Protein backbone atom coordinates (compact mmCIF):
# COMPACT_ATOMS: atom_id res chain seq x y z
CA UNK A 1 0.00 0.00 0.00
CA UNK A 2 2.68 2.55 0.29
CA UNK A 3 5.33 2.95 -2.40
CA UNK A 4 7.28 6.08 -1.90
CA UNK B 1 27.08 22.09 -20.96
CA UNK B 2 25.00 19.67 -18.98
CA UNK B 3 27.99 17.34 -19.16
CA UNK B 4 29.60 20.17 -17.15
CA UNK B 5 27.04 20.35 -14.38
CA UNK B 6 27.12 16.54 -14.36
CA UNK B 7 30.83 15.97 -13.81
CA UNK B 8 30.64 18.91 -11.35
CA UNK B 9 27.76 17.32 -9.41
CA UNK B 10 29.13 13.84 -9.31
CA UNK B 11 32.52 15.19 -8.15
CA UNK B 12 30.92 16.94 -5.19
CA UNK B 13 28.45 14.12 -4.52
CA UNK B 14 25.53 16.45 -4.94
CA UNK B 15 22.92 14.07 -6.48
CA UNK B 16 21.06 13.41 -3.21
CA UNK B 17 21.20 17.10 -2.30
CA UNK B 18 19.97 18.35 -5.62
CA UNK B 19 17.36 15.69 -5.49
CA UNK B 20 16.24 16.97 -2.02
CA UNK B 21 15.94 20.36 -3.74
CA UNK B 22 13.75 19.10 -6.66
CA UNK B 23 11.58 17.36 -4.16
CA UNK B 24 11.47 20.62 -2.17
CA UNK B 25 10.56 22.78 -5.07
CA UNK B 26 7.93 20.50 -6.22
CA UNK B 27 4.33 21.43 -7.01
CA UNK B 28 1.53 20.04 -5.04
CA UNK B 29 -2.02 20.19 -6.42
CA UNK B 30 -4.97 18.44 -4.78
CA UNK B 31 -5.91 14.83 -5.45
CA UNK B 32 -9.50 15.06 -4.17
CA UNK B 33 -11.13 12.49 -6.47
CA UNK B 34 -8.29 9.84 -5.78
CA UNK B 35 -8.86 10.01 -2.14
CA UNK B 36 -12.60 9.61 -2.41
CA UNK B 37 -13.64 6.61 -0.30
CA UNK B 38 -15.25 4.98 -3.34
CA UNK B 39 -12.06 5.08 -5.42
CA UNK B 40 -10.10 3.44 -2.64
CA UNK B 41 -9.77 0.15 -4.49
CA UNK B 42 -9.03 1.81 -7.82
CA UNK B 43 -5.56 2.67 -6.38
CA UNK B 44 -2.60 0.44 -5.79
CA UNK B 45 -0.56 2.77 -3.46
CA UNK B 46 -2.24 5.07 -0.95
CA UNK B 47 0.62 7.46 -1.39
CA UNK B 48 0.64 7.85 -5.22
CA UNK B 49 -2.29 9.70 -6.81
CA UNK B 50 -3.14 11.96 -9.81
CA UNK B 51 -3.58 15.69 -9.38
CA UNK B 52 -7.23 16.24 -10.37
CA UNK B 53 -6.14 18.87 -12.82
CA UNK B 54 -4.28 16.36 -14.90
CA UNK B 55 -6.11 13.14 -14.06
CA UNK B 56 -7.47 11.14 -17.00
CA UNK B 57 -11.22 10.38 -16.91
CA UNK B 58 -12.83 7.18 -18.16
CA UNK B 59 -15.55 8.29 -20.58
CA UNK B 60 -18.16 6.46 -18.39
CA UNK B 61 -21.09 8.19 -16.47
CA UNK B 62 -20.59 5.39 -13.97
CA UNK B 63 -17.24 6.23 -12.29
CA UNK B 64 -14.62 7.98 -14.42
CA UNK B 65 -11.67 7.41 -12.13
CA UNK B 66 -8.40 5.83 -13.17
CA UNK B 67 -5.15 6.52 -11.33
CA UNK B 68 -3.41 8.09 -14.29
CA UNK B 69 -2.43 11.56 -15.22
CA UNK B 70 -1.84 13.15 -18.56
CA UNK B 71 1.53 14.86 -18.77
CA UNK B 72 1.36 17.49 -21.50
CA UNK B 73 4.66 19.01 -22.61
CA UNK B 74 4.35 22.33 -24.55
CA UNK B 75 7.85 23.15 -25.81
CA UNK B 76 8.87 19.53 -26.61
CA UNK B 77 5.39 19.18 -27.98
CA UNK B 78 4.74 15.76 -26.54
CA UNK B 79 2.15 14.19 -24.24
CA UNK B 80 2.51 10.94 -22.23
CA UNK B 81 -0.10 9.29 -19.97
CA UNK B 82 1.74 7.90 -16.92
CA UNK B 83 -0.46 5.39 -15.04
CA UNK B 84 0.20 2.82 -12.21
CA UNK B 85 0.22 -0.94 -12.75
CA UNK B 86 -3.46 -1.92 -13.27
CA UNK B 87 -5.01 -3.88 -10.42
CA UNK B 88 -7.04 -7.13 -10.79
CA UNK B 89 -10.17 -4.95 -10.70
CA UNK B 90 -8.81 -2.21 -12.99
CA UNK B 91 -7.36 -3.88 -16.14
CA UNK B 92 -10.73 -3.07 -17.77
CA UNK B 93 -10.31 0.65 -17.07
CA UNK B 94 -6.72 0.40 -18.26
CA UNK B 95 -7.90 -0.78 -21.67
CA UNK B 96 -10.92 1.49 -21.67
CA UNK B 97 -8.59 4.55 -21.26
CA UNK B 98 -6.12 3.16 -23.82
CA UNK B 99 -8.97 2.87 -26.28
CA UNK B 100 -10.44 6.32 -25.46
CA UNK B 101 -7.21 8.25 -25.43
CA UNK B 102 -6.39 6.77 -28.77
CA UNK B 103 -2.96 5.41 -27.76
CA UNK B 104 -0.98 3.19 -30.16
CA UNK B 105 1.74 2.19 -27.70
CA UNK B 106 2.10 1.11 -24.09
CA UNK B 107 5.35 1.10 -22.27
CA UNK B 108 5.73 -1.24 -19.28
CA UNK B 109 8.81 -0.55 -17.30
CA UNK B 110 8.12 -3.18 -14.73
CA UNK B 111 7.63 -6.86 -13.86
CA UNK B 112 4.40 -8.35 -12.49
CA UNK B 113 6.39 -9.89 -9.55
CA UNK B 114 9.49 -8.11 -8.19
CA UNK B 115 11.64 -9.37 -5.39
CA UNK B 116 8.75 -11.66 -4.52
CA UNK B 117 6.06 -8.94 -4.59
CA UNK B 118 3.10 -8.28 -6.88
CA UNK B 119 3.66 -4.96 -8.60
CA UNK B 120 1.30 -5.01 -11.55
CA UNK B 121 -1.52 -7.15 -13.00
CA UNK B 122 -1.10 -9.48 -15.91
CA UNK B 123 -3.30 -7.16 -17.87
CA UNK B 124 -2.57 -8.67 -21.29
CA UNK B 125 -2.68 -12.24 -22.72
CA UNK B 126 0.57 -14.16 -22.81
CA UNK B 127 -0.55 -16.89 -25.30
CA UNK B 128 -2.29 -16.27 -28.65
CA UNK B 129 -4.89 -18.98 -27.99
CA UNK B 130 -6.18 -17.23 -24.87
CA UNK B 131 -7.74 -13.78 -25.50
CA UNK B 132 -9.08 -11.59 -22.77
CA UNK B 133 -12.52 -10.16 -22.50
CA UNK B 134 -12.95 -7.23 -20.17
CA UNK B 135 -16.57 -7.58 -19.21
CA UNK B 136 -16.94 -4.29 -17.39
CA UNK B 137 -15.52 -2.24 -20.24
CA UNK B 138 -16.54 -4.47 -23.12
CA UNK B 139 -13.22 -4.94 -24.75
CA UNK B 140 -11.33 -7.91 -26.22
CA UNK B 141 -7.53 -7.92 -26.25
CA UNK B 142 -5.54 -10.61 -28.11
CA UNK B 143 -1.87 -11.38 -28.70
CA UNK B 144 -0.86 -11.31 -32.35
CA UNK B 145 2.91 -11.70 -32.06
CA UNK B 146 5.79 -11.19 -29.54
CA UNK B 147 9.44 -10.25 -30.33
CA UNK B 148 11.43 -11.32 -27.24
CA UNK B 149 14.90 -9.79 -26.79
CA UNK B 150 17.53 -9.88 -24.11
CA UNK B 151 16.32 -7.29 -21.62
CA UNK B 152 13.09 -6.23 -23.23
CA UNK B 153 10.20 -7.44 -25.36
CA UNK B 154 7.77 -5.90 -27.89
CA UNK B 155 4.29 -7.33 -28.45
CA UNK B 156 1.59 -6.60 -30.95
CA UNK B 157 -1.81 -6.78 -29.32
CA UNK B 158 -5.14 -6.28 -31.08
CA UNK B 159 -7.64 -4.34 -29.02
CA UNK B 160 -11.19 -4.73 -30.28
CA UNK B 161 -14.14 -2.68 -29.10
CA UNK B 162 -16.70 -5.38 -28.72
CA UNK B 163 -19.26 -2.56 -28.93
CA UNK B 164 -18.41 -1.12 -32.29
CA UNK B 165 -16.58 -4.28 -33.36
CA UNK B 166 -13.72 -1.90 -34.21
CA UNK B 167 -10.21 -3.11 -33.93
CA UNK B 168 -6.81 -1.51 -33.22
CA UNK B 169 -3.26 -2.79 -32.96
CA UNK B 170 -1.60 -1.86 -29.74
CA UNK B 171 2.19 -2.22 -29.80
CA UNK B 172 3.45 -3.01 -26.28
CA UNK B 173 7.00 -2.32 -25.16
CA UNK B 174 8.13 -4.22 -22.14
CA UNK B 175 11.31 -3.47 -20.21
CA UNK B 176 12.00 -6.46 -17.96
CA UNK B 177 15.35 -5.64 -16.39
CA UNK B 178 14.69 -2.23 -14.70
CA UNK B 179 14.51 -3.11 -10.92
CA UNK B 180 12.05 -1.42 -8.59
CA UNK B 181 13.83 1.61 -7.22
CA UNK B 182 16.54 0.92 -9.76
CA UNK B 183 18.28 2.19 -12.92
CA UNK B 184 18.75 0.68 -16.40
CA UNK B 185 21.74 -1.56 -16.84
CA UNK B 186 23.12 1.19 -18.99
CA UNK B 187 22.50 4.42 -20.94
CA UNK B 188 22.91 2.17 -24.02
CA UNK B 189 20.27 -0.37 -23.02
CA UNK B 190 17.90 2.47 -22.14
CA UNK B 191 18.39 4.69 -25.23
CA UNK B 192 18.23 1.58 -27.39
CA UNK B 193 14.89 0.72 -25.85
CA UNK B 194 13.85 4.36 -26.11
CA UNK B 195 14.62 4.66 -29.80
CA UNK B 196 12.81 1.38 -30.60
CA UNK B 197 9.68 2.85 -29.11
CA UNK B 198 10.30 6.07 -31.06
CA UNK B 199 10.69 4.38 -34.39
CA UNK B 200 7.57 2.33 -33.97
CA UNK B 201 5.53 5.47 -34.48
CA UNK B 202 4.07 4.99 -30.96
CA UNK B 203 5.36 8.40 -29.83
CA UNK B 204 3.81 9.89 -33.01
CA UNK B 205 1.61 13.00 -32.71
CA UNK B 206 -0.80 11.43 -35.15
CA UNK B 207 -2.02 9.12 -32.31
CA UNK B 208 -3.31 9.53 -28.76
CA UNK B 209 -0.81 9.71 -25.91
CA UNK B 210 1.51 6.79 -25.21
CA UNK B 211 0.61 5.18 -21.95
CA UNK B 212 3.77 4.83 -19.84
CA UNK B 213 3.86 3.00 -16.50
CA UNK B 214 5.76 0.93 -13.97
CA UNK B 215 4.35 -0.33 -10.66
CA UNK B 216 3.35 3.17 -9.40
CA UNK B 217 3.88 5.19 -12.57
CA UNK B 218 6.19 7.82 -11.05
CA UNK B 219 9.76 6.52 -10.70
CA UNK B 220 10.97 4.47 -13.65
CA UNK B 221 8.20 6.19 -15.66
CA UNK B 222 9.39 9.67 -14.79
CA UNK B 223 12.99 8.64 -15.76
CA UNK B 224 11.84 7.27 -19.18
CA UNK B 225 9.77 10.48 -20.01
CA UNK B 226 12.44 12.90 -18.73
CA UNK B 227 15.24 11.49 -21.04
CA UNK B 228 12.83 11.33 -23.95
CA UNK B 229 11.62 14.94 -23.32
CA UNK B 230 15.02 16.58 -22.75
CA UNK B 231 16.36 15.01 -25.98
CA UNK B 232 13.19 16.23 -27.71
CA UNK B 233 13.96 19.85 -26.71
CA UNK B 234 17.64 19.56 -27.60
CA UNK B 235 16.58 18.57 -31.05
CA UNK B 236 14.04 21.30 -31.82
CA UNK B 237 16.05 24.08 -30.22
CA UNK B 238 19.10 22.51 -31.88
CA UNK B 239 20.76 24.39 -29.02
CA UNK B 240 21.46 21.61 -26.47
CA UNK B 241 23.13 23.90 -23.94
CA UNK B 242 19.77 25.39 -23.08
CA UNK B 243 18.02 22.23 -21.80
CA UNK B 244 17.72 22.33 -18.01
CA UNK B 245 16.78 18.82 -16.78
CA UNK B 246 15.75 19.96 -13.29
CA UNK B 247 13.47 22.50 -14.89
CA UNK B 248 11.89 19.90 -17.21
CA UNK B 249 11.51 17.44 -14.33
CA UNK B 250 9.83 20.17 -12.27
CA UNK B 251 7.63 21.01 -15.17
CA UNK B 252 6.44 17.36 -15.31
CA UNK B 253 5.93 17.01 -11.50
CA UNK B 254 3.29 19.72 -12.09
CA UNK B 255 1.21 17.10 -13.96
CA UNK B 256 1.84 14.12 -11.73
CA UNK B 257 3.64 13.55 -8.49
CA UNK B 258 6.96 11.89 -7.67
CA UNK B 259 8.44 11.78 -11.14
CA UNK B 260 11.79 10.07 -10.47
CA UNK B 261 12.29 8.56 -7.00
CA UNK B 262 16.01 8.09 -6.33
CA UNK B 263 19.00 10.45 -6.60
CA UNK B 264 20.64 7.78 -8.69
CA UNK B 265 17.62 7.71 -11.02
CA UNK B 266 18.20 11.48 -11.48
CA UNK B 267 21.85 11.00 -12.09
CA UNK B 268 21.02 8.26 -14.58
CA UNK B 269 18.60 10.58 -16.39
CA UNK B 270 21.54 12.91 -16.96
CA UNK B 271 23.68 10.10 -18.44
CA UNK B 272 20.90 9.03 -20.76
CA UNK B 273 20.25 12.61 -22.05
CA UNK B 274 23.95 13.39 -22.46
CA UNK B 275 24.73 10.01 -24.15
CA UNK B 276 21.74 10.23 -26.43
CA UNK B 277 22.53 13.88 -27.28
CA UNK B 278 25.47 12.47 -29.22
CA UNK B 279 23.00 10.85 -31.62
CA UNK B 280 20.96 14.09 -31.96
CA UNK B 281 24.22 15.88 -32.60
CA UNK B 282 24.81 14.06 -35.85
CA UNK B 283 26.77 11.07 -34.54
CA UNK B 284 24.32 8.70 -36.22
CA UNK B 285 26.81 5.87 -35.82
CA UNK B 286 26.11 5.92 -32.09
CA UNK B 287 22.63 4.41 -32.45
CA UNK B 288 23.99 1.01 -33.59
CA UNK B 289 26.77 1.15 -30.97
CA UNK B 290 24.04 1.25 -28.31
CA UNK B 291 22.38 -1.90 -29.72
CA UNK B 292 25.77 -3.63 -29.47
CA UNK B 293 26.22 -2.54 -25.86
CA UNK B 294 22.65 -3.44 -25.01
CA UNK B 295 23.30 -7.04 -26.08
CA UNK B 296 19.73 -7.19 -27.30
CA UNK B 297 20.16 -10.60 -28.89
Amino acid sequence: DEYL
Amino acid sequence: EMEKEFEQIDKSGSWAAIYQDIRHEASDFPCRVAKLPKNKNRNRYRDVSPFDHSRIKLHQEDNDYINASLIKMEEAQRSYILTQGPLPNTCGHFWEMVWEQKSRGVVMLNRVMEKGSLKCAQYWPQKEEKEMIFEDTNLKLTLISEDIKTYYTVRQLELENLTTQETREILHFHYTTWPDFGVPESPASFLNFLFKVRESGSLSPEHGPVVVHSSAGIGRSGTFCLADTCLLLMDKRKDPSSVDIKKVLLEMRKFRMGLIQTADQLRFSYLAVIEGAKFIMGDSSVQDQWKELSHED
